[PDB]
């Protein structure tokens, strides 16, 4: 027989900080890196799918997940927490569509999921999600790229990174690329910004990438991946 | 040191209930005496200022025409118990069309005894005992009667009893003066004599409440004058 | 950071200054407490489950001593860690699976079942009222057009499919072994898969066990129904490994 | 259970709620934000914190919120916490509009949201919201009004005030340079760039390091707008390109 | 190993080394209890308990540590009696609901797995505490034969041929291994049960005591019954006499 | 739902959460009240006239019904809640019964609300004391006060909040049949009491009163400086002309 | 003390202090005794008075025509349990039109009082009970403790200095079964007296007796009503 | 029948780059007129109007509750509702009362907020929508109204030949229905303006 803790597990310290949230971000800063680029004609998401042994079947699980026909996700942090948020985003995505009959606007999906993440920083008995997401979408012509973190706060980026070396991965992009970048272009400068930390032999199974153009969102196959890898494609 | 409100001490006593018995010792003192001709209740209002209406201080109240009750301790708490009592006497009258004995009334109130707790509790549930001691005085089929009840939920009948800060002293005096055959007249005098002693302030007719209930007359709260009449014989 | 602590980060599932969850970690050590190790391998036409069967007592109906459970008829699993927790998780798996078919019309995919059990555990990881389960779950069976599948889920919420894997005391030693033989990987036939599993366990435990010292579960593309090998036919594999 | 509960809604020996005070702390570190009351309008100016050369920012503002049709507000504190209290603000507005078929009286929309924050401090064992808000609007009862709210569930109407970083240097400044009774949306925007230039560790207070919005009447329908990049700088230069002209008098 | 710095106050907390001290602590309560043993004969299951004489004022039959959980299932307990009794009610309820639903007597393996999951439920939260008890379930039927199960404070459940719980869990086992129950009949095991009890019982420390024996097998017709006074005495005499050797 | 017991007894029989609430009341803007015979008055001290403020949106004085009103001292937010709860009870006492709300009844109600909140799981007590004013329609004019404990009494005059102890010591030495024997002088004693601890300026006060039948009246800062002069100089016709 | 405040916390010794502490509540209560012949169940108890002007505490309560009890420990808890016991009995008569078998009623107290000892935030009942009843299995004397445990007794006594009474009862057990009422009651009164300070004994003011048996419905005797039993009591301490 | 308790008629028509919507003005209770100035068409943004027929209370209620939702939608989204979306919004609000529905069959008429696209549709009292390229009717004279419409509507119409067409459909249909009438009002929406005229009609 179970009861429940009704008091919040996150609380302001005298410094005015929300300790658990910072610590959650620490779990993020310690996770596999992720990069997102808004190419003004499609967005790109890519992360380090570092699997320990070769025994791991890279297939069976993904980090770049489709929310709707036109939305997509990637994270940096605790994998299990992510999964929870993926099911809730997909769900939130449907509750919108049933009511409005129009696919959910990317900004709107972000707002909704961010609200959830915020919920877990005040409700009783729980800890904040130890994850940060990068949502990408094509809603009404313009491409979108967003990031919401543990606190439940979100921002729209032209491009960014989260996870290990996200500090360096950002500055790198802070110059190593800019707007007007076309499709395949933003994809290259993305897999590159990734390698700017990717320790090891970055192959087609060490990474996973998805793109979101104004014609749907999808994950790229090991093929199209092995290609871009050869420093081109 | 933080524990549940329903924790026992190594001594086999609930901390909260013990800690409220303590609170009663900080209340004003009240006395109740039981005579074959009636029962009387007296308490020191313990006025703390001239600007405070001595009348807006009732430590003695009517439960029903045949029952009066005096209190001591955290008076805010007693408000609740007093109401439950009045309501109870009426439910009994409603249902059985007859007055409730003084013992049954006291008992009814005592069942809210240790009715406090945290987990596994309703929303409108007490979170701590009532820091109150009570004296139910009245007359019923068994003649005049006086009952005492503290926070442990225990209650008993007494020929005479005192509660409040001066309780220990007051009770000593009551033991010296009580007569199984004394009278409501003698009784009231003793009450004031003793009350006068223990009070830190000089016994005024405006700093004490006295009331009686007798086999004939229904509960009566002594007037400012009727006090002068008895105080006349300091 | 560097192993720091603050508040109750060591008593309930809340973040530590580093961003770790000690209780989830303490939950992994909890697995080893049983002192057992388990291995699972994915053949090209099958999947195999092998674990120790330490029955130090002769007063136990060895029949009732198992870590091999039939979830569905086409899904079998092996538990590693705290027993009671394990039986529990096994029951939930049976439930989630029976319910999936009733509600959707078809057998639950080994892929999905594990993702499910995984999602559940994730909660214990985010909620403080309860501790995570100190056990690990390995499921195997044949998918519609994906052939044999082998999945394992964490007391932390993680889940995945593998060519082969292990859990228990010698998990880390069992992986090094397997991943080394998956490179030399001959033809992953039924016999080899079964043989490779037994040895991995025998060499990491250095035991050359009798047929009663281990239990073997298997699911076959030609016989999708989960099957637990007899003590007799277990030995048939043991002898076969001795011919060299 | 009793052991892990921090008791976020209890009194301290002093007789104060420590979790409210700590929320304040968080507020006095957030992007500065203030509003001044004129006679032809009312405004809000905030320290745009999402300042960075990579953000794509696709919103009307970053800290300016449209509640009512006659109201808007700004926040100082935890943004997520803020998105929650505003959403609820919009709902309270509409419930009133549904029920009475008339815009909700400005102050009333505030006392509403305040009763909720007040509650989070009296019961529930939950932490209060880490937010302080500035409300500006117009209503057929007191026309233009400016309001401020604390996570304590406390509020007040201000002819002028500030919240956030150095929300002390900003006050006293206005507290003396404010035309109590003779303010124009122009003389208002005046102190705006003047005070923000001060309390804001920024030299030549760029157009981005700030967000402006003004509410005014206009032939019936109330108007709410956030100044465009250019429109901002006009007051940027106007401030300085008048300041050097102020030292030629000393 | 002295681990216990907050890591032992809640069942919802793992120790730094993967343990749940509250459950372990609950078991100690059991290890401090008086020994009870169960042994699967070839035509049933037999139960015996060293019920210590708390006071000579108590009736013979007070604090029974053996109950009928269903007409074909018996329960032998060790540890905190009040905890055990409520587990006996749960067992009963579980066995009763089963009959109402599926329409036939509950299989001992199922009644055991069920009650076990209930026990286990109490080792996951701070909201409750683990049962401080262990018990055995015994039954016989022709379509199932004889079955003996044992559940402990953690929820774990297993089938046995012979088993013991309490003060002398160990000492009782080394004595059970001497018998070849698999071939033995229940009518003969009673003797051996009472035998292993006197051996194991500490004449010194623990004062006087009483012997409780449970019946269930072909000899009882499937109904778990108390062992007839006649058989008990015979088994007591045999145990006492075998003691003088 | 949160069931923790917030207010509990201590070793010597104390309810700290209540005593702490009482402390918050102490750190509040003083508030005094005097009971006349034709007009009861109330004034709220330390009104911290920040000028950049807005008088209306913060007056520690409120009306509950058409025959009752109140002043408070303590946590601002709490007061609001309690104020609007008594307001509601006022109208509901008219739907259940037909007659209006009494002087005491409503005060008792507020006390009962506070007392309850010192004995219910999940809740903190209300950190405010209240000076309830009103004339007992078809009777005399009464004055009552309430503290977090939930206890209440009728006062001839009183003060709560910052230094209320002082103003109380003072009030006890200025109240007489004669002192304020007319509405003109009644509103005076309060004015004096407030000032007898109230910061210099007069722009720190916010008095007001209710007539034994008329609506409520919040005095204007004008009628303020006047009555604040009729005594500012009267505090010289015996202190600067006999000193 | 980390293991003393919650009944859900086991100590490293396999004990639950809260339960033990509650047991202490019983010991504090004034002593009470119970014993049965083969035809009567008898409860005997010593009542205490706060001061000399107060009455003596009730110690014996009527549950149903065939059941009565004596209490030791928290009075409020006695009333809770008594009312539960009363309710359970009324239900039996309502549904089955027969009196609730005493042993079955005891099992219910056992189950009811066990629950709180296992849940967080709850506390053990702080009262012991001696139960005297008569069903179609004859007289019965049961004992129930703060720990949901209960006992079927030949005779018994709980409370302060009840150790003496127990001892006296253990010496004359063999006599009980064949005693006729008045003799049985005397043994009871006699045992109670064992728990007193030598310089004082049984008064018609501090003794209470409860009797139920094949020939009589549970009845209580308190003041003058106790005389008949006190007479013929050898003031021969032993 | 419940629907014809207050009587009433509503209609929407599709032109080239314009849209029209008209409604009678009578508010009655069975045989008795009560009011002549009863609003049945509500503004739901510029270039978007909804017309409600049926039971007076639900007309008012469905409209007020729909505004509630429309406003928030526009405050959360950073835009102005698209017709096809407002239709889906009303379809949801009505169906939430599937087993105790509001008694009103709405008519939607408007132009795309960011396009020319004229749009008209009507719904079930339970939220089933219908979109057409010509016209839609609702009320106690559906039959009369269909009569006119199938004989006066032309594929493309300038604002003026639309106004004269929808104005004739109404007045003539509504004049063969005893509980509809007491004046007609028309709304013609063009990308640039909103023309609102109250036609001259019978008052019996
Ligand atoms: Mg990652
Ligand atoms: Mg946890
Ligand atoms: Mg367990
Ligand atoms: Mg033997
Ligand atoms: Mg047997
Ligand atoms: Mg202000
Ligand atoms: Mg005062
Ligand atoms: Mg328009
Ligand atoms: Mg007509
Ligand atoms: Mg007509």
């Amino acid at each position: 027989a179970e009861r429940g803790y009704s008091f919040s597990l996150t609380t302001f310290s005298p410094s005015g900080k929300l300790v658990q949230i910072e610590y959650a971000l620490a779990a993020v800063a310690g996770g596999a890196p992720s990069v997102g680029i808004k190419a003004a004609n499609g967005v790109v998401l890519a992360t380090e799918k570092k699997q320990k042994s070769i025994l791991y079947d890279e297939r069976s699980v993904h980090k770049v997940e489709p929310i709707t026909k036109h939305i997509g996700l990637v994270y940096s942090g605790m994998g299990p927490d992510y999964r929870v948020l993926v099911h809730r985003a997909r769900k939130l995505a449907q509750q919108y569509y049933l009511v409005y009959q129009e696919p959910i606007p990317t900004a709107q999906l972000v707002q909704r999921v961010a609200s959830v993440m915020q919920e877990y920083t005040q409700s009783g008995g729980v800890r904040p999600f130890g994850v940060s997401l990068l949502i990408c979408g094509w809603n009404e012509g313009r491409p979108y790229l967003f990031q919401s973190d543990p606190s439940g706060a979100y921002f729209a980026w032209k491009a960014t990174a989260m996870g290990k070396n996200y500090v360096n991965g950002k500055t790198f992009l802070e110059k190593r690329y800019n707007e007007d970048l076309e499709l395949e272009d933003a994809i290259h400068t993305a897999i590159l910004t990734l390698k700017e930390s990717f320790e090891g032999q970055m192959t087609e199974d060490n990474i996973e990438v998805g793109i979101c153009n104004e014609a749907g969102f999808r994950r790229l196959t090991p093929t199209e991946v092995k290609d871009y890898l050869a420093a081109i494609a | 040191y933080d524990r549940g409100v329903n924790t026992f001490s190594p001594e086999g006593r609930l901390f909260q209930v013990e800690y409220d018995i303590e609170a009663i010792k900080l209340g004003s003192t009240a006395i109740g005496i039981q005579t074959s001709e009636g029962v009387c209740l007296a308490v020191e209002k313990r006025i703390t200022s001239p600007l405070m209406e001595p009348s807006s201080i009732e430590k003695i109240v009517e439960i029903d025409a045949h029952i009066g009750c005096a209190m001591s301790g955290l008076i805010a708490d007693a408000k609740t118990l007093i109401d439950k009592a009045r309501v109870e006497t009426q439910n009994h009258w409603f249902t059985y069309n007859e007055t409730m004995t003084v013992e049954s009334v006291t008992q009814a109130v005592s069942n809210l005894a240790l009715q406090f707790g945290e987990e596994d509790a309703d929303p409108g549930a007490m979170s701590r005992p009532f820091g109150v001691a009570l004296l139910f005085g009245g007359v019923d089929e068994k003649g005049p009667q006086l009952f005492h009840m503290d926070p442990s939920g225990t209650f008993v009948q007494c020929d005479a009893r005192a509660i409040g800060s001066a309780s220990e002293g007051a009770q000593s005096s009551l033991q010296e003066l009580y007569h199984k055959s004394m009278t409501l007249k003698e009784a009231i005098k003793s009450s004031l004599i003793i009350l006068k002693q223990v009070m830190e302030e000089k016994l005024n007719a405006t700093n004490i409440e006295l009331a009686t209930v007798q086999p004939g007359q229904n509960f009566h709260m002594f007037t400012k004058e009727e006090l002068e009449e008895v105080i006349k014989d300091i | 950071s560097r192993g720091s602590s603050a508040g109750f980060d060591r008593h309930i599932t809340i973040f530590s200054p580093e961003g770790r969850l000690y209780q989830v970690e303490y939950a992994f050590k909890a697995i080893n407490q049983g002192g057992l190790t388990s291995v699972a391998v994915r053949g090209k036409d099958c999947a195999v489950i092998v674990t120790q069967k330490k029955v130090p007592d002769k007063l136990l109906d060895s029949s009732t001593v198992t870590h091999l459970f039939k979830i569905t008829e086409n899904i079998g699993c092996v538990m590693t860690g705290m027993t009671a927790d394990s039986r529990s998780q096994v029951q939930r798996a049976r439930y989630e699976a029976a319910n999936w078919k009733y509600k959707y019309g078809y057998e639950i995919p080994v892929d999905m079942l594990c993702k499910r059990i995984a999602d559940i555990s994730q909660v214990y990881t985010q909620n403080a009222e309860m501790r995570p389960l100190g056990c690990c779950m390995i499921l195997i069976g044949i998918d519609e057009e994906q052939g044999p599948q082998v999945y394992k889920c964490d007391p932390a919420g993680y889940y995945c499919g593998f060519k082969a894997t292990a859990a228990g005391v010698k998990q880390t030693e069992s992986t090094s072994f397997l991943e080394k033989k998956v490179k030399k990987k001959f033809d992953w036939t039924f016999e080899q898969t079964v043989e490779t599993a037994i040895t991995c366990l025998s060499t990491v435990l250095s035991i050359d066990f009798k047929p009663s010292e281990i239990e073997v579960g298997v699911v076959t593309v030609e016989n999708p129904k989960f099957r637990i090998l007899t003590e007799a036919e277990i030995d048939a594999h043991l002898v076969a490994l001795a011919e060299r | 259970s009793r052991r892990y509960d921090s008791r976020t809604t209890i009194f301290s020996p002093e007789g104060r709620l420590y979790q409210v005070e700590y929320a304040m702390e968080a507020i006095g570190h957030a992007g500065t934000c203030l509003g001044i009351l004129a006679n032809d309008g009312v405004l809000l100016a905030a320290e745009r914190r999402n300042i960075h050369k990579l953000l794509d920012e696709v919103f009307f503002s970053e800290k300016i919120y449209k509640l009512n049709e006659d109201m808007a507000c700004s926040v100082a504190g935890i943004t997520s916490d803020a998105n929650v209290l505003t959403n609820e603000l919009r709902l309270i507005a509409q419930r009133y509009l549904l029920q009475y078929q008339e815009p909700i009286p400005c102050e009333q929309l505030v006392t509403a949201l305040c009763d909720i924050k007040q509650a989070y401090t009296q019961f529930g064992g939950k932490r209060p919201f880490g937010v302080s808000l500035l409300y500006i609007g117009w209503d057929k009862h007191y026309g233009f009004q400016l309001y401020q709210s604390d996570p304590s569930g406390n509020y007040g109407g201000w002819k002028a005030t500030c919240i956030g970083n150095n929300s002390a240097a900003a006050v006293s400044m206005l507290k003396q340079d404010y035309k109590e009774g003779e303010m124009t949306l122009k003389s208002a925007l005046a102190l705006a760039i003047k005070v923000l230039n001060k309390t804001m560790d920024v030299s030549k207070l760029s157009a981005e390091k700030v967000e402006i919005a003004t509410l005014t009447r206009e032939n019936g329908k109330t108007v709410i707008r956030v100044l465009k990049q250019k429109e901002v700088e006009q007051l940027i230069k106007k401030h300085e390109e008048e300041e050097a002209k102020a030292e030629r008098e000393k | 190993s002295s681990i216990g710095t907050g890591y032992d106050l809640s069942a919802s907390t793992f120790s730094p080394d993967g343990r749940v001290f509250q459950v372990e602590y609950a078991m100690k309560a059991v290890e401090n209890s008086s020994t009870a043993i169960g042994i699967r004969c070839k035509d049933g299951v037999v139960f015996g308990v060293e019920k210590l004489v708390l006071s000579k004022l108590y009736e013979e039959g007070s604090n029974k540590r053996l109950f009928n959980v269903d007409r074909h299932v018996g329960m032998a307990v060790a540890g905190l009696l009040a905890d055990a009794r409520s587990l006996a009610d749960i067992a009963r309820e579980e066995a009763s609901n089963f009959r109402s639903n599926f329409g036939y007597n509950i299989p001992l393996k199922h009644l055991a797995d069920r009650v076990a999951m209930y026990v286990h439920a109490y080792t996951l939260y701070s909201a409750v505490r683990p049962f401080g008890c262990s018990f055995m379930l015994g039954s016989y039927s022709v379509n199932d034969g004889a079955q003996l199960y044992m559940i402990d404070p953690s929820g774990v459940s297993y089938g046995y041929w012979g088993c013991a719980i309490g003060k002398a869990r160990q000492a009782a086992k080394t004595e059970i291994e001497k018998l070849q129950m698999k071939e033995m009949t229940c009518r003969d095991i009673v003797k051996e049960v009472a035998k292993i009890i006197y051996i194991v019982h500490d004449e010194v420390k623990d004062k006087a005591f009483e012997l409780e024996l449970s019946w269930v097998g072909e000899l009882t017709n499937g109904r778990h019954e108390i062992v007839p006074k006649d058989i008990r005495e015979e088994a007591e005499k045999y145990a006492k006499e075998s003691l003088k050797e | 739902s949160y069931d923790r017991a917030i207010t509990v007894f201590s070793p010597d029989g104390h309810l700290f959460q209540v005593e702490y609430a009482q402390e918050a009341v102490k750190k509040g803007s003083t508030a005094v009240g005097v009971r006349g015979r034709d007009i009861v008055v109330l004034g709220v001290e330390k009104k911290s006239v920040a000028k950049l403020q807005d008088e209306r949106t913060v007056r520690k004085i409120c009306a509950l019904d058409d025959n009752v009103c109140m002043a408070f001292a303590g946590l601002t937010a709490d007061a609001r809640i309690v104020i609007n709860r008594a307001r509601v009870e006022c109208q509901s006492h008219r739907l259940t019964v037909e007659d209006p709300v009494t002087v005491e009844y409503i005060t008792r109600y507020i006390a009962s609300l506070k007392q309850r909140y010192t004995q219910s799981n999940g809740r903190r007590p209300f950190g405010i004391s209240a000076l309830i004013v009103g004339f007992d329609f078809d009777g005399t004019p009464r004055l009552y006060q309430t503290d977090p404990s939930g206890t209440y009494h009728a006062w001839k005059a009183n003060a709560i909040g910052r230094g209320a102890k002082s103003v109380r010591e003072f009030l006890e030495k200025n109240y007489t049949d004669e002192a304020i024997e007319t509405d003109d002088l009644t509103i005076k004693l309060v004015i004096k009491a407030l000032l007898e601890v109230v910061q210099s300026g007069g722009k720190n006060i916010e008095l007001a009163v209710m007539r034994r039948d008329q609506s409520l009246k919040i005095l204007n800062p004008e009628e303020i400086e006047k009555y604040v002069a009729e005594i500012e100089k009267e505090k010289e016709e015996n202190e600067k002309k006999k000193q | 003390n980390q293991y003393d405040n919650d009944v859900t916390v086991w100590s490293p010794q396999g004990r639950i202090h809260q339960i033990e502490y509650a047991m202490e509540a019983v010991k504090q209560g004034s002593a009470t005794v119970g014993l049965k012949s083969k035809t009567h169940a008898v409860l005997v108890a010593l009542k205490r008075a706060q001061s000399e002007l107060a009455a003596h505490q009730k110690k014996i309560l009527h549950v149903d025509n065939h059941i009565g009890i004596s209490i030791a420990g928290l009075t409020a808890d006695a009333r809770l349990l008594c009312n539960f016991m009363r309710q359970e009995c009324l239900d039996s008569r309502f549904v089955f039109d027969r009196p609730l078998p005493v042993s079955r009623l005891v099992s219910l107290i056992g189950s009811k009082t066990q629950i709180p000892t296992q849940r967080y935030g709850r506390r053990p009942y702080g009262v012991g009970l001696l139960i005297a009843g008569y069903d179609d299995m004859g007289p019965h004397i049961f004992q129930t403790c703060p720990s949901a445990n209960y006992f079927d007794c030949r005779a018994m006594s709980i409370g302060a200095r009840s150790q003496s009474a127990r001892t006296y009862l253990e010496r004359h057990m063999s006599e009980f079964m064949e005693c006729n009422l008045n003799e049985l009651v005397k043994h009871g009164l006699r045992a109670l007296r064992e728990t007193l300070p030598a310089e004082q004994d049984l008064t018609t003011k501090n003794v209470s007796i409860g009797i139920v048996g094949k020939d009589l419905e549970f009845t209580i005797y308190d003041d003058d009503d106790v005389s008949p039993f006190l007479e013929g009591l050898e003031e021969r301490p032993q | 029948s419940i629907m014809s308790y207050n009587g009433g008629a509503v209609m929407a028509m599709k032109g080239k780059n314009c849209v029209a919507i008209a409604a009678d003005r009578r508010f009655g209770i069975q045989a008795q007129l009560v009011t002549t100035d009863f609003q049945k068409i509500f503004p739901m943004g510029d270039r978007l109007y909804i017309g409600l027929a049926g039971l007076a209370t639900d007309v008012q209620t469905v409209a007020q509750r729909l505004k509630f939702r429309l406003n928030l939608y526009e405050l959360k989204e950073g835009r102005q509702i698209k017709p096809y979306t407002l239709m889906s919004m009303v379809a949801n609000l009505l169906y939430e009362k599937r087993f105790g529905p509001y008694y009103t069959e709405p008519v939607i008429a408007g132009l795309d907020p960011k396009t020319f696209k004229p749009f008209i549709c009507s719904l079930d009292l339970i939220g089933c929508p219908m979109v057409t390229d010509d016209f839609v009717v609702s009320g106690t004279c559906a039959e009369q109204m269909y009569g006119m419409c199938e004989s006066l509507w032309e594929p493309n119409m300038d604002p003026d030949h639309l106004f004269e067409t929808i104005s004739q459909a109404m007045l003539n249909a509504v004049d063969r229905d005893a509980v509809s009438g007491m004046g007609v009002i028309v709304h013609i929406i063009e990308k640039d303006k909103i023309t609102t005229r109250t036609l001259k009609a019978r008052m019996d």
